[PDB]
RNA sequence: AAAAGUGGUGUACAGGUGAGUAUAAUAUUUUUUCGCUUAACUUAAAGUGAAGGCAAAUCCUUCAUAUUGCAAAAGGAUAUC
C-alpha cells in the first residue's frame, strides 16, 4: 500500500518532515520511493513585519502528488490534512458549528 | 529467415487441428453422457405426466 | 355447484402435468445448448 | 502416408458429430411431442 | 454485564546483532521486445442461493448457479411505515 506521510527528521526540539512516497509497512525514515516536499511544522515570521502574523513553509511538488493520489496512494492524516488546503481533497474534520 | 517463419506458422497449423479434434471428440462423450441421461429422465417423466390425463 | 364440489373437483393432475413439463422444457433447452455447441464444432473442422 | 490416416480420422469426427446431433435432435423433438 | 475462548487481520512490519560467510553470478547497466500476478490499495461491473459437522459462526465439508463447459461466494448491522 503507497502512502504519502511524513518522515521525521531533525534534532532534537527542531522537528523537520520530508514528504515522500512509500510503503505503509516499512520504517519510518527508510529510504522511499521519492520525496515529494519538506514541512516544518514551527511557524515562521517574516523578517521585516511588525505585525505579527506567522506562517508555515512548506514546499511540495502538486503535479506529483496528484499522479499517487490518482493511482490510489492513501496519504495519512497529516498529509491530507495538507492536501485538502491547497485543494486537492476534501477536509476529513471540521469544527463543528453548532 | 524464411524457413523459421514457414517452420512455425506450420506448428500452430499442427496444434489447432489437434486442438478442435480434442475437442471435438470430447463434446461427443460428453453429447453421448445426455443421451442416457436423458432416455431415463424422458421415460421416467413422460411416465407420471401419462398419469394425470 | 357448491364450495366443496368445486374444491373437490380440482387437485394436483394440472399441477403435477406442468411441474413435469417445465422440467423437460429445461432439459431440451440443455440438449439444444450441447447440440448448438456440436455444430460450432462441426463447421470448423471441415472448415480447416 | 500420414495424411490419409489424418485424412480419414477427420471423417469419423465429421460423422460423429453428425450421429450425435441427430441423437440430440430425436429426443429434442420427442419432448416437445409429449409436450404437447 | 463480565471472564475465558472460537474465528478475521496483524505478529512476512518495526527493533537487535555481526557469529557464520571468500565472491564471476541464470549477477548487473543501456536500448529494443515481453510475460506473470488467485491478498492489500485505486476505478467499475456482475453475483451474493441450498444443506451437513462442532455449543455456534463471516470456522470446516459440500452442492446449485456463473459466454459453450470446467471453475465461486457469508453473512452481519441501522433506519423508515
Ligand atoms: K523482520
Ligand atoms: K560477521
Ligand atoms: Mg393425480
Ligand atoms: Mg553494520
Ligand atoms: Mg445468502
Amino acid at each position: 500500500v503507497l502512502k504519502l506521510r511524513l518522515a521525521r527528521f531533525g534534532r532534537t526540539n527542531a522537528p523537520f518532515y520530508n514528504i515522500v512516497v512509500a510503503h505503509a509497512r516499512t520504517a519510518r525514515n527508510s529510504k522511499p520511493l521519492e520525496v515529494i516536499g519538506t514541512y516544518d511544522p514551527v511557524p515562521k515570521k517574516d523578517t521585516y513585519d511588525t505585525t505579527g502574523k506567522l506562517h508555515k513553509d512548506i514546499k511540495l511538488d502538486v503535479t506529483r502528488a496528484k499522479y499517487w493520489i490518482g493511482v490510489g496512494a492513501q496519504p495519512t492524516d497529516t498529509v491530507w490534512r495538507l492536501l485538502s488546503l491547497v485543494g486537492i481533497l476534501d477536509p476529513k474534520y471540521k469544527k463543528p458549528q453548532p | 529467415w524464411d524457413a523459421k517463419d514457414a517452420a512455425k506458422a506450420a506448428k500452430k497449423e499442427r496444434k489447432v487441428l489437434r486442438e478442435k479434434m480434442q475437442a471435438a471428440e470430447e463434446a461427443i462423450e460428453l453429447a453421448e453422457r445426455m443421451a442416457r441421461h436423458a432416455v431415463r429422465e424422458i421415460a421416467m417423466r413422460e411416465k407420471i405426466i401419462s398419469l394425470q390425463k | 355447484g357448491d364450495a366443496f364440489q368445486r374444491r373437490e373437483k380440482a387437485n394436483e393432475d394440472f399441477a403435477i402435468r406442468q411441474r413435469e413439463k417445465e422440467k423437460l422444457l429445461e432439459l431440451k433447452k440443455k440438449l439444444a445448448e450441447q447440440q448448438k455447441h456440436l455444430k460450432t464444432l462441426s463447421d470448423h473442422i471441415d472448415e480447416i
